[PDB]
């Protein structure tokens, strides 16, 4: 049971070191914050007539 | 330079602190602009810096 657990924690290191897709639930929050701010700065360019 | 100043260059009135830039403008360009469509570099008409 200890060897299965130690091996399973060993796969978490490798998975997180390897796959680009994993933390997508966090990076899409950082990206929505950044995109909303860049859109709000970009709306300073608009003439509104 | 390095003080806050009510600048005007060529009718570009604004407020800010001026500083010596390292941007490589071409001879045809008088102003550089921000993402916000606001000027953030200028070539002085008295001296080409
Ligand atoms: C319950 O499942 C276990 C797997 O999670 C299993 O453990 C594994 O047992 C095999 C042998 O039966 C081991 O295989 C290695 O055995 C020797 C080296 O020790 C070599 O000759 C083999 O080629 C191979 O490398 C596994 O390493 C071992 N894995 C773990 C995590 O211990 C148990 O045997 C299963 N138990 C029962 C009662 O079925
Ligand atoms: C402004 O005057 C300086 C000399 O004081 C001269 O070097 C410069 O070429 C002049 N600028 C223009 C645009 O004529």
């Amino acid at each position: 049971i200890a060897n299965q657990f130690n091996s399973a924690i060993g796969k978490i290191q490798d998975s997180l070191s390897s796959t680009a897709s994993a933390l997508g639930k966090l990076q899409d929050v950082v990206n929505q914050n950044a995109q909303a701010l860049n859109t709000l700065v970009k709306q300073l360019s608009s003439n509104f007539g | 330079k390095n003080k806050c100043v009510n600048f005007n260059f060529n009718g570009l009135t604004g407020t800010g602190v001026l500083t010596e830039s390292n941007k490589k403008f071409l001879p045809f360009q008088q102003f550089g602009r921000d993402i916000a469509d606001t000027t953030d570099a200028v070539r002085d008409p008295q001296t080409l810096e």
